[PDB]
């Protein structure tokens, strides 16, 4: 019966708060207390990417910590080289509602998605010298936000269908589907041992997956509105959101509560784009208040301001090295910082 | 009562002015294109009223200049250098406005923002230049013991000068802005004809190219057609031609004061902006 | 991907040639192009060179004034109008594809290029000797010298290596010194010090036998050098 | 030799 | 130019690339750009016909002008998170169904759906071209039903047109900005050719107003 | 139905329940030691000289 299935249901979820809560004995700031802050760290901006001719959606950094790929709302997908303002390749979509992009770690494939339900897959090492969309990917029900590369042959996709997918490239067919959401998943992060990701959702939840399993192994709570950026903690043992009630969280793995709420009473408008440094004591975080903001992630202040764009700051990256952080928002710039 | 007019005008300009400039440049988000001639103008009325104050106490002792020659010299260049100034950038709004109208598609092209910049820079040095001939032909006279910043007379050659920079610098910027104006009328007219329920609000954007084109023609078209009279007078040979130049000089202060109440009134971007 | 070119032919000397250069295969318009020839039994040298979209015409300074080069996107042919042959012009052309961005592999493609007989400062390059013996199944270590150092400040030594089999065109193995070309033998491998440049090639097989290449392309005329033909 | 009105006439 | 050959070939590529990315732009600007509302297929169709998975783009020609007309409502999704894609477009084309008073009420839907278009942040000054369909069976269903069911406040009766009248300026008053942007209502039905040529007049509207506001003279 | 549903989702945050939890102190220590650990290897925390800075102009 379904009333005496969700009494039970409630009756757990309850168990679980318990749980957390008891596990919960010293909060991450009262151990951060301890040590100096960072202090003012005014970053400036080494390289203006334009170019563009509409608004900035998303963009990746490589492996290389030299190119990224940016896709904007034309339909076009530009990879750029960041220690010039060289345009690589600049590479037409079949659909111009596009919302995200991601950079193969090999640097071999660059995929897209958005609007049209389909995250394509584009081969940018191919002996024809352009660049061929390979095994584009279908079978999504909403829009799709924050496709991924697994590796060169498995990516996992969210869409605005309250469900994950992973894929295999050549025989594209959305292999294991990560079903559990309420609402649009909005952002997705892998972590660094390639084993786990998690993914964020306008549930006002966010939940971390087995990749191999399949499973929903923890889901975790706090924001009250739609989170819109999630990104992984360099380790691999923790991972920050931002949602659209202009706060960020730091929640981690081995525990199942939140450690930090990075907000600011100034701060009204909601997180677009989330990321992290290399040492993972800063986090960046790309507001709708038109600029950037840089976290101490152990602590709870306010480092830096990412000097302020033309419009709000939709997408966010990091390099692999930390040597430089790259925003994109929703004029048609891409800025380096540095 | 020109002075009574003189310290007034020279009140509201600056405020008007003074509050453009500020809601128009601490106006979050993108700056349109039009809007780099907009606060260039009104940085060019804004140092035109400056100076206005103390003209307005020489004038008041019956025309009795009070400070140094330094201010003689430095009031009448900048009052010329943005006399010069006001006309130009009025002349590439208007055509900036018939491009954007017009030619909406081949036009946008030939139009950037720093392309913008460049444009106002080049009107602003070429009227620096046209100031020079000011600032060196102006210089403080003593008459019968009484300070006066006065001319030094004229002379055939300076009146031949005055003439093509009066031509290519009014006359030519007049006949710009008039036809530009006037295209934009009459391609707004032609929607107009036809009609339909709608197309009903194009009434206002036509009051507003008849406006700009009313205010600039009676503030400048009196007092520069007065002066090219007595210029062509003195090159080929005046109670009321002399007296039209202190009639009429007054009046070339409207179209400087009026521009900020214009978008304040009848205007949208610029409206929400002023509104912060 | 194809390069078929056409044209050659004996000619008398002042006289004049209409080279053709049919791309096939591959996005030819975003393609720089060049052109490289060798005499019937001397070394690879450097011709010309047309970027994508025409644009940069860079010649050499033997050709400089004549053999003008255009290209026709539309057509995907690549032509190189020749003026005044002389003697010294006798060489097998090659039509070399080419790309420029950051990670590409220039001189990837050759074609197979077309023979021409005609009737009777910058760097320079030096390999070890005119040949090496090696056995089969053996690793042996080919060396090229430079005048110039070819390490830029960005980081990139712009040292290339082509082997040419007997009978074939040239097949890029090291595009940049130290970093190994796409669909070549993993065996291959290239090391220097920035005058200095020496090839290892980890046990050699049958078919890896031929005439090696070192090229520059930092200074943009581009300099072969006398080639190290493996003994079978 | 004459004093303008705050304008650059004649 | 300290700059070696292959970054120098590098920074050609990259200006080619600007070239023909600044050509795709001034001829994407140039076209017109229209987005699709009805209210649960409250005509969508029927207007995508008369003017010949994801959403749908639909191009079409009217008098030299491009449109490209973005029909959603297969996205069957929460619209706050991608109706922002769209800010920017030319015009936004409403189709409500006026067959639909008697049939809660679909017409009262209809409404929530252009309120909350309407008075978005994002559709501020974009216009609206909204689109009144089947107006022949409204026709029936007026002669057959009465009109006061779906509306308890009605002063009118049994004629077409004051009811047709009052439907229309119910629509109008859901617009809180009435100056930043205006509504091109218009009333139609099926096998109707004079519907593509309202949307090109209406858009012909909208862009000289967008190029005036531009200028200041709006 | 629902009851499907509801027991799928009964299911998950059962086996969502019983997973190992570990005291967040020493979680946050561990994060602690990750930030101590790469500090000097962060370039953007620590200002990176213009020597080995690649973006700089």
């Amino acid at each position: 019966e379904l009333d005496q299935l969700r009494q039970e249901a409630e009756q757990l979820k309850n168990q679980i708060r318990d749980a957390r809560k008891a596990c919960a004995d010293a909060t991450l700031s009262q151990i951060t207390n301890n040590i100096d802050p960072v202090g003012r760290i005014q970053m400036r901006t080494r390289r203006t990417l334009r170019g563009h001719l509409a608004k900035i959606y998303a963009m990746h950094w490589g492996t290389d910590s030299r190119l990224l790929v940016s896709a904007s709302q034309d339909g076009k997908l530009i990879i750029w080289d960041s220690y010039t303002t060289n345009k690589v390749h600049a590479i037409p979509l079949r659909s111009s509602w596009v919302m995200t992009c991601a950079y193969a770690p090999s640097g071999n494939y660059v995929a897209c998605g958005g609007l049209d339900n389909i995250c394509s897959i584009y081969n940018l090492k191919t002996r024809e010298g352009n660049v061929r969309v390979s095994r584009e990917l279908a079978g999504h029900t909403g829009y799709l936000s924050c496709c991924r590369f697994l590796d060169d042959n498995q990516i996992v996709t969210s869409s605005g269908d309250t469900t994950c997918a992973l894929w295999d490239i050549e025989t594209g067919q959305q292999t294991t589907t990560f079903t559990g959401h309420t609402g649009d998943v909005m952002s997705l992060s892998l972590a660094p041992d390639t084993r786990l990701f998690v993914s964020g959702a306008c549930d006002a939840s966010a939940k971390l997956w087995d990749v191999r399993e399949g499973m929903c192994r923890q889901t975790f709570t706090g924001h009250e509105s739609d989170i819109n950026a999630i990104c992984f903690f360099p380790n691999g043992n923790a991972f920050a959101t931002g949602s659209d009630d202009a706060t960020c969280r730091l929640f981690d793995l081995r525990a199942d509560q939140e450690l930090m709420t990075y907000s600011h009473d100034n701060i009204i408008c909601g997180i677009t784009s989330v990321s992290f440094s290399k040492s993972g004591r800063l986090l960046l975080a790309g507001y709708d208040d038109f600029n950037c903001n840089v976290w101490d992630a152990l602590k709870a202040d306010r480092a830096g301001v990412l000097a302020g764009h033309d419009n709000r700051v939709s997408c966010l990256g990091v390099t692999d090295d930390g040597m430089a952080v790259a925003t994109g928002s929703w004029d048609s710039f891409l800025k380096i910082w540095n | 009562f020109l002075p009574v007019f003189y310290t007034a005008v020279f009140l509201t300009g600056v405020l008007g002015n003074l509050v453009l400039m500020g809601a128009l440049h601490f106006k979050p988000g993108s700056r349109r294109l039009i809007d780099i001639f907009i606060i260039n103008l009104a940085a060019s009325d804004f140092i035109f009223l400056v100076t206005l104050p103390l003209w307005v106490d020489k004038e008041a002792s019956l025309g009795l200049w009070r400070t140094g020659s330094f201010l003689c010299k430095g009031s009448s260049y900048m009052i010329s250098v943005n006399m010069h100034c006001s006309v130009l950038l009025l002349t590439c709004m208007s055509v900036d406005r018939y491009l954007a109208i017009v030619w909406p598609v081949v036009s946008r092209k030939f139009r950037r923002t720093d392309c913008a910049y460049v444009v106002c820079a080049s009107i602003w040095f070429i009227s620096c230049l046209l100031g020079l001939p000011t600032l060196l032909s102006r210089e403080l006279t003593l008459i019968d013991d009484k300070p006066y910043c006065a001319e030094k007379k004229a002379t055939p050659i300076k009146l031949i000068w005055s003439l093509v920079a009066l031509i290519f610098t009014f006359f030519v910027p007049l006949l710009s802005i008039v036809t530009c104006y006037c295209c934009i009328a009459r391609k707004l007219c032609a929607h107009y004809q036809q009609s339909g329920k709608h197309n009903k609000k194009l009434k206002k954007s036509i009051k507003i190219i008849f406006i700009v084109v009313a205010a600039f023609l009676v503030s400048w078209l009196p007092f520069n057609t007065f002066k090219f009279l007595a210029i062509v007078s003195g090159l080929r040979q005046s109670a009321i031609l002399q007296l039209g130049m202190e009639v009429s000089g007054p009046l070339a202060f409207a179209n400087s004061c009026v521009n900020p109440f214009i978008y304040y009134i009848f205007d949208s971007y610029i409206r929400r902006a002023i509104v912060h | 991907v194809q390069l078929v070119e056409s044209g050659g032919g004996l000619v008398q000397p002042g006289g004049s040639r209409k080279l053709s250069c049919s791309a096939s295969g591959f996005a030819f318009s975003s393609f720089g192009m060049h052109w490289v020839r060798q005499a019937p039994e001397k070394g690879l040298e450097w011709v010309a060179y047309i970027s994508s979209g025409s644009g940069t015409i860079y010649y050499a300074d033997t050709v400089k004034g004549r053999f003008t080069i255009s290209r026709d996107d539309p057509k995907n042919t690549l032509f190189l109008q020749m003026t005044s042959l002389r003697s010294e012009d006798t060489a097998m052309y090659y039509c070399v594809r080419s790309i420029y961005y950051y990670g590409s592999s220039p001189f990837d493609f050759w074609g197979q290029g077309t023979t021409l007989t005609v009737s009777s400062s910058d760097i320079v390059m030096t390999q070890a000797t005119s040949s090496v013996p090696v056995t089969p199944g053996e690793s042996v270590s080919i060396s090229c010298r430079s005048s110039k150092s070819l390490l830029h400040s960005n980081g990139n030594t712009y040292l290339y290596w082509f082997l040419q089999r007997p009978g074939q065109s040239p097949q890029l193995l090291i595009y940049r010194m130290s970093n190994l070309a796409s669909g070549v033998p993993d065996r291959f491998s290239g090391s220097g010090s920035g005058t200095a440049f020496t090839l290892t090639i980890s046990r050699l097989e049958a078919e890896d036998v031929g005439v090696y290449y070192c090229m520059q392309h930092l200074e943009y005329p581009l300099t072969f050098g006398a080639g190290t033909k493996l003994e079978l | 030799w004459v004093v303008p009105g705050a304008l650059p006439q004649v | 130019c300290t700059l070696s050959a292959e970054d120098k070939a590098a920074v050609e590529r990259s200006k080619m690339i600007d070239r023909n990315l600044r050509e795709d732009g001034e001829k994407a600007a140039r076209e017109v750009k229209l987005l699709l509302l009805g209210a649960g297929e409250s005509g969508k169709n029927t207007i995508v016909k008369q003017m010949k998975t994801g959403i749908v783009e639909t191009h079409f020609t009217f008098k030299d002008l491009h449109f490209k007309m973005f029909d959603v409502g297969a996205q069957r999704s929460e619209r706050k998170k991608w109706i922002h894609c769209f800010e920017g477009v030319t015009a936004i084309i409403f189709c409500v169904a006026l067959s639909d008073y008697d049939l809660m009420n679909r017409m009262h839907e209809s409404m929530k759906l252009f309120d909350s278009i309407c008075n978005n942040k994002w559709f501020t000054d974009t216009s609206i071209i909204l689109f009144l369909n089947k107006k022949d069976l409204f026709e029936e269903k007026i002669k057959k039903s009465p009109l006061t069911i779906c509306y308890p406040e009605y002063a009118g009766s049994n004629t077409y047109e004051e009811a047709a009248a009052y439907i229309q300026c119910q629509f109008e008053d859901l617009n809180k900005r009435k100056d930043t942007k205006e509504i091109y209502t218009h009333f139609t039905c099926s096998t109707d050719t004079k519907n593509v040529q309202f949307v090109f007049d209406a858009v012909t509207d909208v862009l000289i107003k967008n190029n005036l506001k531009d200028c200041g003279l709006f | 139905a629902s009851i499907a549903q509801a027991r799928k989702l009964v299911e998950q945050l059962k086996m969502e329940a019983n997973i190992d939890r570990i005291k967040v102190s020493k979680a946050a220590a561990d994060l602690m030691a990750y930030c101590e650990a790469h500090a000097k290897e962060d370039p953007l925390l620590t200002p990176v000289p213009a020597s080995e800075n690649p973006f700089r102009e």
